[PDB]
């Protein structure tokens, strides 16, 4: 759906959202389109293992350096192992699967690390109701970290001001978290009619540049 | 290592 997202993002950037006479941004809000999932926190151990992160529902997952991923559901015991080729597998920790003990151990170490050292992004936001997605890929730039989920969502966490973007092409929407940590969701199509502000417009512009990168990989 | 906020 990365291709569908380049469409929507262009249309709105192509309409000069903030280059309007009167900007009626609040009119573009769509409470129903609130995301189901988004990355709460993350730790970069790619130097030796991979990248750990937590989803807003408290589940945790990791993308290992060997291109395999492991997810631990919020029940604290259910798992989901995805091999490189995308081959999903559903298991249980308590089932004590020898082949995965080392990676389970590492997954819990990230969980413990994020649990005592990091804040939970979007803590003051109730997601709408919905399987669990996994991190497909990710990368950082001098100015932000981009996270691409298996459900098609793309998240961009900006370093400087801590502002965040959560884009979804199924709902064709975007949720913008500002520096006050205010949390809002707009329907791309509407932001094209009613317009939006200057800082939201440039961020969406940066997002198209990030989606381009995601497609060229 | 590098991490989120």
């Amino acid at each position: 759906h990365l291709s569908d997202m380049l469409q929507q993002l262009h249309s709105v950037n192509a309409s000069k959202p903030s280059e309007r006479g009167l900007v009626r941004q609040e009119e573009a809000e769509d409470p129903a389109c609130i995301p189901i999932f988004w990355v709460s926190k993350w730790v970069d151990y790619s130097d030796k293992y991979g990248l750990g992160y937590q989803l807003c529902d408290n589940s945790v997952g990791v993308l290992f350096n060997d291109s395999t991923r492991l997810i631990l559901y919020n029940d604290g015991d259910s798992l989901q192992y995805i091999e490189r080729d995308g081959t999903e597998s559903y298991l249980t920790v308590s089932s004590h699967p020898n082949s995965l003990m080392k990676k389970i151990t590492l997954l819990k170490y990230f969980r413990n690390y994020m649990s005592e050292h990091l804040l939970k992004a979007g803590a003051n936001i109730t997601p709408r109701e919905g399987r669990l997605p996994y991190l497909r890929t990710w990368f950082r730039t001098r100015s932000a970290i981009i996270l691409h989920l298996s459900n098609g969502s793309v998240q961009i966490n900006f370093f400087q001001d801590h502002t965040k973007l959560i884009l979804c092409p199924l709902m064709a929407a975007v949720t913008y978290i500002d520096e006050k940590r205010d949390f809002r969701t707009y329907r791309l199509s509407l932001l094209e009619e009613y317009g939006c502000c200057k800082e939201l417009a440039s961020r969406l512009r940066y997002a198209r540049t990030m989606v381009d990168k995601l497609l060229s990989s | 290592p590098p991490h989120s906020t």
